[PDB]
C-alpha cells in the first residue's frame, strides 16, 4: 500500500564540538536521485 | 491449489457446508 | 552375495566376524572393512592390517564373492598415557581423563573417547579450536602399548553476535529471552548447547540447529547463529449446528500456544445449545518478569439444565522457577455451584447428610447451592528433548486444592501425573515410555469431598478400550428408570452409570517404533506404538455394610486392563490419536468401546 | 495466438487465475517464439499479483540469467525489489495492527541491496523515484530491529552488548529516527558500567541534537 | 528464591596477563598478549577498555576495569587499572 | 535371455550309465572345479562340504577332513601323491594306496586352480599369487605375483609353466625358481568391467579368455601367430589338427589350428550353461545345467539336478551332478 510513502524524512547528527562521530560504513547509502517519476498506486507496473 | 458441498482451500484452511453443520476451520 | 569369506583369521569365529557385517555395495563393503578394523583394534591387536580385498561374479553375473585377506598381531596392553603440550591449566583435568587401568588391553576406541573429553574439556572453558592429536608407541620386546597425546589449546574466544534465521512471526525476544550464552562474553561451548535444548523445549518449532561462524579477519571472535523453523500454532474453529429438532446449535473457539508470536497462551471457547451454555476465557503470560515469573487466569461459566447444575468462577495462578528444571506455582480461586432437582440416590445423599440436608427420598424436588474459595498449588519437573515427541528425560506434575476456611465446603484433593521416556537404539527410533497417573480427595471437618468434584477414569485419554468416564462406581438408587421414583421397583436398584469416585490410579507401558513404512514426508510427524494400560477407581467411606447386598465399592483391586495398539499424527490441522484396543479384563457394567479416536 | 490475446484480456479485464491458466497454458510454447520474453514477463507480473511469490523468484532469476542484458531488465529488477519486500508482510500482524518490525529482516536485506542496485545501475529509468521511497522506509524499517535488541539486553542487564549494538547502529543507520532514540541506552549503559567519560560524551551528542 | 541465570560481561582478563603490559608496547604487542578489546571509544580517540564483569545468580556484581590509552602514533601511553567498583 | 529348450532331437545311441553312487552333500550352487579323478582304476571324489572318497572302478575309503572344509580345486593324483585346494589357506596331501592324510600346508590364498603336479612340484594358482609347493612336502619352493584387476590352472612343459589370470595378460615362467621368461597381451575390451585355461601343443600356446580374443602364441616368446574373435571362460580341447570349443554364449563348435574358416557349429545349447567339451568314443560329450547328456545326434536324461567339468579316460566316463556317475 501506500504506508512506505509516510515515512519520516532522513536527517543527520550534528557533531557536538570537540568530538567526531563513528565514521560511517560504505554500505546503507541512499544516493541522490531526481525524484521525477510517478509513486504508488500512479505508477504503470506491468510489462512494458 | 484450490480442490472441492465442501471444500479445501490451501493448508490451514477447511471449509465445509453439508439441519446445517456449516464450518470451517483456520489455523494460524 | 553368494559367500564372504574371510582368510588369515584365527582368533574369532569366521561367524562372529560376520555376524557385524552389513552387507548379511561400495557402501557397505567399507562399512564392514572398518568395522572388521574398529573390532580389532578394541581388543589390542595394534598391528592388524587389512592385506587385501576381492570382489568377483560368477559366470554370467549369476552370483558374486567376497573375500577379506587379513593379518592379525596379538593382544597389546596399555602401558600408560604421556600427555605434554600447551595446556593453559587445566592439568589435573586432563590427568584425570587420562588415568586408565594398569595394564588394560589397548583399546582404539578408547583412545578417541579420551581425545575426544579433552575437547570438550576445553571448550567450555572458551578454547573452541585447540589441536589435539595421540599417537602410539608399540613395543616389540613386550606386547605393550606406550600413548602419547599433543595438545595445543590454542586461545580464548569471544562472541561478537548472536543472529536468528528464520524467526517470521515470533518476536526476537520470544528466542532470545531463552538463551544462556550472552553477547560480548567468553564463549561457552556447553552454554549454546543449553540455549538449543530450551528453544526445542519450548514446542514452537519443527527443528533448531547452529552455526558457529568465525568472525574474518579476527583471530579470536565468532558469530553463533541459530535457524529455526515454525509450526503452525494453535487453531480457530468455529461451526453452527441448526436443525428443526434442536434449534439453535452454536460453537466456537481458539487455541493457541503463541498469540501473533507474543509468546502468551491464549484459550477461548464457548457454545450454546437449547440445553447447555458453556463460556471459557484463559490467558498466560509466560513471563511477567524477565526472570521467568509467569502470570495468568481464567473465567469459566457452565449452565447445564439437563437436574440443573449451574455454576461459575475465576482462578489465578501464579508461578516462578526455582531451577532449571523445577517451578512451582500457587494462586487462589472461587466457585458458586447450585444444583437443583437431583435424583434420590445414595452415594450423592450420604455427602447431602454430611453437610446437614435432609432431603425426603424419592422426591426429586429439592436444591443445594455453595459458594466456595479455593487455595491452588502445585509443582512442576521438565526434562524432556522435545516439545511434539520426546525421546529421553522425564515429567512430574504435582497439583493440588484446599478449601479456604470460610468456604461452604471443606476438603482437599490431589494428584501426580508422571512419565518417562527411555530410548532402545541410538537413533532413538526405538522407544519405551511409561506413564502413570494418581490422585486422592478427601474431606476435612467431618464433611466429604463434593461428588461435583470426583475422579473419573477410562477413555482415549486414561485407559483406553473405555467408554469415558466409565470405570469406578455405580450409583444405586432409592425407590428413565422406574425405580427412580414409586411408580417402579418398591427397592433399591443398580444400574451401569458411572459416579467416580474419591480415589484414582492409572499406569500404562507403550513401545513406540517407527512406522513400519512410510515416505519421508511423514518422517517426523507420525509415529507409532503398541500399548498395555491398566487403572483403577474407588470410593472411601462407602458403606460396605449398610449395603452387603451390593458389590463393595472401596475394595481397590478391581483392576481394569487393556492392550492394543495406537498411532499419533501431527496433521497440519492438529495432533490427532488413533486406537483399538480389547479390555480383556473388565468387571460388571464396563461398557467397552474399541475404536477410539480424538484431537490432543 | 489465441491463448496470448486471451491471457491479455485476463490480464487487462478477466481473472488472474485465468490469466495463469493462459499463460501457463502456452510452456508448450518454442523457446525461441515471438511471445516467449513477453510470456516470460507476463508470467512474472501474474505470479507477483496472484502472491505467488516463491514462482516469481524464480521466473526472475531464470529470465534474468537467460538474458543478462535486456531493454527492460530494469523492470524486472525492479519487480525483483517488490518481490522480496512483498514477502516482509503479513496478513494477521498487519489486521490486528501488531509491530512487526521485531521480525526475521533478512528479506528487508535483501529487497534494499536490489533496489539499492536499481537506483545507482539506472538513474534515468521511471522506477527510481518510487524506489527512493521504498529505501528510505527499509532503511528505518532496519534501524527498528537493531533498536529492539539494544532494548531487550538494556533489560537483560547485559551492559557491553548494549554499547556495541548502539555504537553499530551509530555506523550503518547514522541519520534515522531509530538511532537518534537509542543514544540513551549507551548513555545509560555507560552509567551502570563506571565509564563516566563517555556517558558524559554521549550526554554532550544528546544534548546538541536535541530538538 | 526466583534463579537468575549467572551473567558474564567483557573479555576475560587475570593477573598472569595484566602483568605483561608495559608502557611502550604497540596496539599489536597489546593485542596478542590479551587479545582483541570488546570496548573502544568511537568517539575520535584512541582508547581500549578491557572490562571484565561478573554477575553470579543473587550474589554482588564484580568488575575490573583496564582502560589504555594509546598514541595516535599506535603506541601506548597511559595505563588505568581499577580493580573493583566504588 | 531364456534358455533354448530341450531339443526334440531322437538319440540316435544307446548310451547308459554304468554305475552311480551319492557322493556327501554336493556342490550345489558354489562354483568350483572340484572334479573326480581317476588312476589306476581307483576313482577319486570329494564334497565341497569335505568328504573325500575312493572307490574301485566298478567303497574302499572315505575320510572327512573337516573339524566346514570349503574343499575346492578338485583332485589331482600323479604317483603316490593326491592334492586337494580349498578356499581356506590349506592344501591338503593324502596317500594316493591308503588314503590317509599326509600332510596340511599353508598357501597364500584359496586354491581355486587344479593343482598341477609337474616337475618335481605342485603349481596352485590362487589373491593373484602362483605358488610352487613341494611334491613330497608342505615347504614352499617360490612364488610369482601377477597382477590383479575362478583362476585358470598352470599348464607345463619343457620345464616351464604357461599362466595368466583375470588380468590382460598372459606370462610363462620357468620352474626353476620364480624367474619370469616371458609376458604379452592376449585380449582387451572396450571397458575395464569387461576385461579378462592355456594349453600348449606342439610348441604353440593357444590362449583363450572370456574377451573375444582367441590367441595362437609362440611358445618360446610372446610372439601372437594369429587371433580370432572367439572368447569363452570353459576349458576347451585341441585334438586331430582341430580346436574344439564351447562359446561364452554356449554355442558348440570346431576351427582349424591356423584359425580359419569355422568348420562346424551347433548353436541348439545356446543358454543352456554347458559344461568343457570332453572327447569320449570319438565324440564330443558336454552337460548341461538339466542334467542332460549330448553328444556331438545323441542325448540322454542322467540325473535332473544338473551339472562342474566331465572327465574320461581309459574309455570311461566319469561326470558329477550339482554324486558321481559312470559311463
Ligand atoms: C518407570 C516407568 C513407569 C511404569 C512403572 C510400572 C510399575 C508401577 C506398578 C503398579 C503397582 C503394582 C500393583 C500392586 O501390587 N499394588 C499393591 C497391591 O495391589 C494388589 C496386587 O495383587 C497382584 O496379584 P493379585 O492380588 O491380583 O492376585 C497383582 C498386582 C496387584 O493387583 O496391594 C494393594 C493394597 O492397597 C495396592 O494398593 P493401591 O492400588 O491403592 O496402590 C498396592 O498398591
Amino acid at each position: 500500500d501506500e504506508a512506505y510513502l509516510e515515512a519520516a524524512p532522513l536527517a543527520e547528527l550534528h557533531a557536538p564540538a570537540g568530538m567526531i562521530l563513528p565514521v560511517t560504513s560504505g554500505d546503507y547509502a541512499i544516493p541522490v536521485t531526481n525524484g521525477s517519476g510517478a509513486v504508488g498506486k500512479a505508477l504503470d507496473i506491468r510489462p512494458p | 491449489d484450490w480442490k472441492v458441498l465442501n471444500a479445501e482451500i490451501r493448508d490451514n484452511v477447511r471449509f465445509g457446508l453439508e439441519a446445517v453443520n456449516a464450518n470451517f476451520r483456520y489455523c494460524f | 552375495i553368494q559367500q564372504i569369506n574371510i582368510v588369515g583369521n584365527h582368533a574369532f569365529t569366521t561367524d562372529e566376524l560376520i555376524s557385524h557385517f552389513q552387507l548379511r555395495q561400495k557402501q557397505k563393503l567399507a562399512g564392514d572393512l572398518e568395522t572388521l578394523r574398529s573390532y580389532y583394534l578394541d581388543r589390542g591387536y595394534a598391528r592388524f592390517n587389512i592385506d587385501s580385498t576381492q570382489v568377483s561374479l560368477t559366470p554370467d553375473k549369476k552370483g558374486i564373492y567376497v573375500t577379506v585377506n587379513i593379518t592379525e598381531g596379538d593382544q597389546y596392553k596399555l602401558s600408560g598415557v604421556e600427555v605434554s603440550g600447551n595446556l593453559a591449566g587445566h592439568s589435573a583435568e586432563i590427568e584425570q581423563l587420562t588415568k586408565i587401568e594398569p595394564g588394560e588391553l589397548y583399546n582404539g576406541t578408547k583412545v578417541t573417547k579420551m581425545e575426544d573429553d579433552i575437547k570438550k574439556l576445553l571448550g567450555r572453558y572458551g578454547y573452541a579450536y585447540p589441536r589435539v592429536q595421540s599417537m602410539p608407541e608399540i613395543n616389540d620386546a613386550d606386547k605393550t602399548v606406550k600413548l602419547r597425546v599433543n595438545v595445543d589449546a590454542g586461545n580464548r574466544f569471544y562472541v561478537r553476535k548472536i543472529r536468528f534465521e528464520g524467526n517470521d512471526t515470533s518476536k526476537d525476544a520470544v528466542l532470545r529471552r531463552e538463551m544462556r550464552q550472552m553477547e560480548g562474553a567468553w564463549l561457552g561451548s556447553d552454554l549454546v548447547d543449553q540455549g538449543k535444548e530450551r528453544l526445542n523445549r519450548l514446542g514452537f518449532f519443527e527443528t533448531v540447529d547452529t552455526d558457529t561462524q568465525r568472525v574474518p579477519g579476527s583471530p579470536d571472535q565468532v558469530d553463533v547463529v541459530y535457524k529455526v523453523k515454525e509450526r503452525n500454532t494453535g487453531c480457530f474453529n468455529f461451526g453452527i449446528g441448526y436443525g428443526t429438532e434442536s434449534g439453535v446449535s452454536f460453537q466456537a473457539g481458539v487455541q493457541q500456544d503463541n498469540w501473533l508470536g507474543t509468546g502468551y497462551a491464549v484459550g477461548i471457547n464457548g457454545t450454546k445449545n437449547d440445553y447447555q451454555t458453556y463460556a471459557e476465557l484463559s490467558v498466560t503470560n509466560p513471563y511477567f518478569t524477565v526472570d521467568g515469573v509467569s502470570l495468568g487466569g481464567r473465567l469459566f461459566y457452565n449452565d447445564f439444565q439437563a437436574y440443573t447444575n449451574k455454576s461459575y468462577g475465576t482462578d489465578v495462578t501464579l508461578g516462578f522457577p526455582i531451577n532449571e528444571y523445577n517451578s512451582l506455582r500457587a494462586g487462589l480461586g472461587y466457585v458458586h455451584n447450585s444444583l437443583s432437582n437431583m435424583q434420590p440416590q445414595v452415594a450423592m445423599w450420604r455427602y447431602l447428610y454430611s453437610m446437614g440436608e435432609h432431603p425426603s427420598t424419592s422426591d426429586q424436588d429439592n436444591s443445594f447451592k455453595t459458594d466456595d474459595f479455593t487455595f491452588n498449588y502445585g509443582w512442576t519437573y521438565n526434562k524432556l528433548d522435545r516439545g511434539y515427541f520426546p525421546t529421553d528425560g522425564s515429567r512430574v506434575n504435582l497439583t493440588g486444592k484446599v478449601t479456604i476456611p470460610g468456604s461452604d465446603n471443606e476438603y482437599y484433593k490431589v494428584t501426580l501425573d508422571t512419565a518417562t521416556y527411555v530410548p532402545i537404539d541410538d537413533d532413538h527410533k526405538w522407544v519405551v515410555l511409561g506413564r502413570t497417573r494418581w490422585g486422592y480427595g478427601d474431606g476435612l471437618g467431618g464433611k466429604e469431598m463434593p461428588f461435583y468434584e470426583n475422579f473419573y477414569a477410562g477413555g482415549s485419554s486414561t485407559v483406553r478400550g473405555f467408554q469415558s468416564n466409565t470405570i469406578g462406581p455405580k450409583a444405586v438408587y432409592f425407590p428413565d428408570y422406574e425405580c427412580a421414583t414409586q411408580d417402579g421397583a418398591k427397592d433399591l436398584c443398580k444400574s451401569d452409570d458411572a459416579v467416580g469416585g474419591n480415589a484414582m490410579a492409572v499406569a500404562s507401558l507403550e513401545f513406540i517404533t517407527p512406522t513400519p513404512f512410510i515416505s519421508d514426508k511423514y518422517a517426523n510427524s507420525v509415529r507409532t506404538s503398541f500399548f498395555w494400560d491398566m487403572g483403577t477407581v474407588w470410593d472411601t467411606n462407602w458403606d460396605s455394610s449398610q449395603y452387603s447386598g451390593y458389590p463393595d465399592y472401596s475394595d481397590p483391586s478391581n483392576i481394569r486392563m487393556s492392550a492394543g495398539i495406537a498411532l499419533q499424527w501431527m496433521s497440519p490441522l492438529g495432533p490427532l490419536v488413533f486406537s483399538y484396543a480389547q479390555p480383556f479384563k473388565k468387571y460388571d457394567g464396563d461398557k467397552a468401546e474399541q475404536f477410539q479416536f480424538n484431537i490432543g | 495466438n489465441e491463448i496470448y490475446a486471451t491471457a491479455q484480456q485476463k490480464l487487462q479485464d478477466g481473472n488472474w487465475r485465468q490469466a495463469i491458466t493462459q499463460l501457463e497454458a502456452l510452456d508448450n510454447r518454442y523457446p525461441f517464439g515471438p511471445y516467449s520474453q513477453q510470456v516470460q514477463l507476463d508470467l512474472i507480473y501474474a505470479y507477483y499479483k496472484n502472491a505467488d511469490l516463491p514462482l516469481a523468484q524464480a521466473a526472475i532469476d531464470r529470465f534474468i540469467r537467460l538474458n543478462p542484458t535486456h531493454p527492460n531488465i530494469d523492470y524486472v529488477m525492479y519487480m525483483r525489489g517488490l518481490t522480496n519486500m512483498a514477502l516482509d508482510d503479513s496478513a494477521l500482524q498487519g489486521f490486528f495492527g501488531v509491530d512487526r518490525s521485531d521480525r526475521d529482516p533478512q528479506h528487508a536485506r535483501a529487497a534494499f541491496s536490489d533496489f539499492s542496485k536499481l537506483v545507482r545501475g539506472y538513474p534515468n529509468s521511471q522506477y527510481t523515484t518510487d524506489a527512493t521511497k521504498r529505501l528510505v522506509f527499509l532503511k528505518d524499517r532496519l534501524a527498528k530491529y537493531e533498536y529492539s535488541v539494544a532494548e531487550y539486553y538494556t533489560e537483560r542487564g547485559a551492559w557491553v552488548a548494549v554499547v556495541n549494538r548502539v555504537e553499530g547502529m551509530l555506523r550503518d543507520y547514522p541519520d534515522t529516527q531509530a538511532t537518534r532514540d537509542a543514544l540513551p541506552l549507551m548513555e545509560n549503559a555507560y552509567r551502570q558500567m563506571q565509564m563516566n567519560a563517555q556517558a558524559e560524551k554521549v550526554a554532550k551528542i544528546i544534548a546538541a541534537n536535541s530538538s | 528464591v526466583v534463579y537468575r541465570p549467572d551473567i558474564n560481561q567483557g573479555n576475560y582478563l587475570t593477573a598472569n596477563d595484566v602483568s605483561k603490559i608495559r608502557v611502550g608496547m604497540t596496539q599489536q604487542q597489546v593485542a596478542y598478549a590479551l587479545g582483541t578489546p570488546l570496548m573502544s571509544d568511537p568517539f575520535g580517540t584512541n582508547t581500549w577498555f578491557y572490562v571484565f564483569r561478573q554477575q553470579p545468580g543473587h550474589e554482588g556484581v564484580t568488575q575490573q576495569t583496564l582502560t589504555l590509552t594509546f598514541n595516535s602514533s599506535g603506541v601506548l601511553t597511559n595505563i588505568d587499572n581499577k580493580p573493583a567498583l566504588s | 535371455v531364456k534358455m533354448s529348450p530341450l531339443p526334440t532331437v531322437e538319440n540316435q545311441f544307446t548310451p547308459t550309465t554304468a554305475w552311480s553312487t551319492s557322493v556327501g552333500s554336493g556342490i550345489g550352487n558354489f562354483y568350483s572345479n572340484l572334479h573326480p579323478a581317476l588312476a589306476d582304476n581307483v576313482v577319486y571324489a570329494a564334497d565341497r562340504a569335505g568328504l573325500v572318497k575312493a572307490l574301485n572302478a566298478d567303497e574302499i575309503w572315505s575320510v572327512s577332513l573337516a573339524e566346514p572344509a570349503l574343499l575346492s580345486g578338485g583332485v589331482t593324483v600323479s604317483g603316490g601323491h593326491v592334492y586337494i585346494g580349498s578356499e581356506k589357506a590349506q592344501v591338503y596331501a593324502l596317500n594316493t594306496s591308503d588314503g590317509t592324510v599326509a600332510w596340511q600346508t599353508k598357501v597364500a590364498g584359496e586354491a581355486l586352480s587344479r593343482p598341477v603336479v609337474s616337475d618335481g612340484l605342485v603349481l596352485i594358482h590362487t589373491n593373484g599369487q602362483l605358488q610352487a609347493l613341494n611334491e613330497a612336502d608342505g615347504a614352499v619352493k617360490w612364488t610369482v605375483n601377477l597382477d590383479m584387476p575362478g583362476e585358470s590352472a598352470p599348464t607345463t612343459a619343457f620345464g616351464a609353466a604357461v599362466v595368466g589370470g583375470d588380468n590382460g595378460r598372459v606370462s610363462a615362467v620357468l620352474m626353476e625358481q620364480g624367474q619370469m621368461i616371458w609376458q604379452q597381451r592376449i585380449s582387451q575390451a572396450t571397458g575395464s568391467t569387461e576385461i579378462d585355461t592355456p594349453v600348449v601343443v606342439n610348441g604353440v600356446v593357444f590362449a583363450l579368455a572370456y574377451n573375444g580374443n582367441l590367441t595362437a602364441l609362440d611358445l618360446r616368446s610372446g610372439q601372437i601367430m594369429w587371433k580370432r574373435e572367439l572368447g569363452s571362460v570353459n576349458d576347451f580341447i585341441v585334438d586331430g589338427n582341430r580346436i574344439y570349443l564351447v562359446d561364452q554364449n554356449d554355442r558348440v563348435m570346431a576351427l582349424t589350428i591356423d584359425g580359419g574358416v569355422t568348420l562346424w557349429t551347433q548353436s541348439d545349447l545356446l543358454h543352456r550353461l554347458l559344461t568343457s567339451p570332453v572327447l569320449y568314443n570319438g565324440n564330443l560329450v558336454v552337460g548341461d545345467s538339466e542334467g542332460y547328456l549330448h553328444w556331438i545326434v545323441a542325448q540322454q536324461k542322467v540325473d535332473s539336478s544338473g551339472f562342474t567339468e566331465p572327465v574320461a579316460a581309459d574309455g570311461k566316463l566319469l561326470i558329477q551332478a550339482k554324486t558321481v556317475y559312470s559311463i
